[PDB]
């Protein structure tokens, strides 16, 4: 409770509001506001793993996760479903893979060409500390 | 802007035989079979503001298509030509396996990627395998580097440039029977930076000019260096894919028709390049 | 092979003037300012096998030690050589200018990066910025690209080569005055192939082999492509930071003392190129 607690949010980039979190042609990429289900995440506490899995509201049966190659994904349950989230100012997280690549953490990346970042997939690549914009989200409701 | 403006051939570093190919119906890029044609070819395109290449396909009833990363798919495809940031590539050599990573302009952090089990083009972040790294070439150099094959002139095909005998060489023109001594196997040498032309009928026995003769040409055993073998072989870009036969011993020497005589028996000869038509020649598959 | 065992500066392509260093005391490496020592050296050793390159730093003191990504951190240094993961790299050239974005070996999904503002190395994920491509060069060249600098022979450190006044274009040695026609600036004519030497009392005088009275020396007004002016700068290459001067025309004529004779309006010729002393000669900062 308080932190994280089990529900339905939206989630963007911190380079804009006004656009969503949504997948398409099976990448994830943010989007405009559709106010449909598409776009709207359940995010799920599981205490067994200390750790938080995502389902897409629309399509509840297939999780947030990621591919060999440095894609995020929808996909049926997987020990890659499962995130670790660092909050570090209200409603913004930076997204830990709970288990670690090689011997350093990945997180959701997002590529900007000046703060914009229309067409763009959403990744997972190496993290660092909590000051990379990109690995910055923010989750709400 | 090496090689910008280039015409060239990308294959795959984990499969030598597989080229990049855009499918003629509509708008896939694919990997392909070599198959020394326009689909098979690509020029690419600098661009001094971008610091980065296009890579623009030659299919001839489709000009102005060009390789394109979708938005946020995973899918390379051909698209009409926007000028826009997905149509982009850094082109990145190597220098260990001399092989280029191909990087999206829009966000350089993904790579081409071969899928090659479903033989099209994907993305993927860098790493070390072979399915982002690849081979790319002079589609000259690429559909002659070793390229079995019937030569025949400009002038009405086929006929065929053979030599006469598995006994007897020499060289001479006639009409496509399919005998061995007709089939022709050519293959560069990046070294002497030219290609050899090998008879089948009986292999080391390659294609030479003369000396102490001229105009005169025959076969003879492969020798050091040999500057009189060995030749350069040039197209004529248009429509074209029809090709000039250069000596390497003398640049200003082209393979030539002996005035353009069109009838069986016809010596083959060697001339000053004023030519153009006996001059010029085509080859294709036996 | 390509780079393989060559030794090579490394500087910023988001700002040129800023080297790859070794600082001295125990390993760190910094961006920093154009030094001409070892410090800023780096060997480039292959690993034909393991795919990519190892950077090893050049300083006297603590030989074998190389460039290495620190642990799970973002961090890099100079440490001890161990073939670690850690401590390999894939060199990969844009071709757009002639840049390197260089990848770790152990994980290339990430690429080192300039600092700047700390005149630091550390790795970031991958992007458009200049602060992951670099400018790597053989360092005779980066050391006398555009260098102002004193020339003196080895039998002589405190007597340097000179045009013997504005408007005696001689050459001879002298001692060390701070001088204008005794200081010089060295300059790549990359095409050539080859450097210049230009003299500072006069714009556009140059160090030349005038072949008529040869085997004399003097400077000139440049003119166009002599090819007597124009000299090759290899040192004497296990040791010392000496360089022998050679001249374009005559491969075997390069720059002489004419006897070890050290003594004030002794003449600076061009020579046979015996053994050395005599020939051998040292460039450094007014």
């Amino acid at each position: 409770r308080t932190f994280l607690p089990n529900g339905n949010y939206n989630i963007k980039s911190i380079f804009s509001g006004s656009l969503y979190l949504s997948p398409v042609s099976g990448s994830l990429t943010f989007s405009n506001e559709s106010s449909a289900n598409n776009q709207k995440w359940n995010v799920e506490y599981m205490a067994e793993n200390r750790c938080f899995k995502i389902s897409n509201v629309a399509e509840p049966n297939k999780y947030l996760s990621y591919d060999n190659f440095g894609f995020i994904s929808l996909d049926s349950l997987s020990n890659r479903c499962y995130w670790f989230p660092i909050k570090i100012a209200v409603n913004t997280y930076i997204m830990l893979s709970l288990n670690k690549v090689n011997e350093l953490d990945y997180a959701w990346d997002i590529y900007d060409t000046n703060e914009n970042i229309l067409s763009q997939p959403l990744l997972l690549l190496p993290n660092f500390d909590i000051y990379n914009s990109n690995q910055m989200f923010k989750l709400e409701k | 802007n090496s090689l910008n403006d280039k015409i060239v051939t990308i294959s795959c570093k984990a499969n030598t035989d597989l080229f990049f190919y855009q499918v003629p119906g509509n708008g896939n890029v694919s990997l392909f079979q070599q198959t020394r044609n326009y689909l098979e070819r690509w020029r690419i395109i600098y661009d001094s503001n971008k610091a980065a290449y296009k890579i623009k396909s030659m299919n001839i009833y489709n000009t102005n298509l060009v390789l394109t990363w979708n938005a946020p798919t995973h899918n390379i495809s051909a698209q009409q030509d926007s000028n826009a940031d997905n149509q982009y590539w850094l082109l990145l050599k190597d220098i260990g396996n001399n092989s280029f990573i191909i990087a999206s302009y829009k966000n350089p952090n993904l790579v081409l990627y071969a899928d090659t089990v479903a033989r099209n083009l994907k993305l993927s972040t860098l790493n070390n395998s072979s399915y982002i790294k690849f081979i790319i070439e002079d589609y000259v150099i690429s559909d002659f580097k070793n390229f079995t094959c019937r030569i025949s002139p400009i002038l009405a095909g086929g006929k065929v440039v053979q030599q006469v005998s598995m006994t007897n060489l020499a060289v001479n023109l006639y009409i496509w029977n399919n005998d061995l001594n007709q089939k022709w196997t050519i293959i560069y040498n990046e070294e002497k930076a030219a290609y050899q032309f090998f008879n089948k009928i009986l292999s080391n026995g390659v294609l030479t000019w003369i000396f102490s003769d001229g105009n005169t040409v025959r076969v003879s055993s492969s020798a050091q260096n040999n500057d009189a073998q060995y030749w350069l072989i040039n197209p004529v870009s248009d429509n074209y894919d029809r090709y000039t036969i250069t000596n390497l011993r003398d640049k200003t020497k082209v393979l030539d028709l002996y005035g353009g005589q069109t009838a069986d028996g016809t010596t083959i000869q060697v001339f000053n390049s004023n030519g153009g038509d006996n001059q010029i020649w085509t080859m294709s598959n036996p």
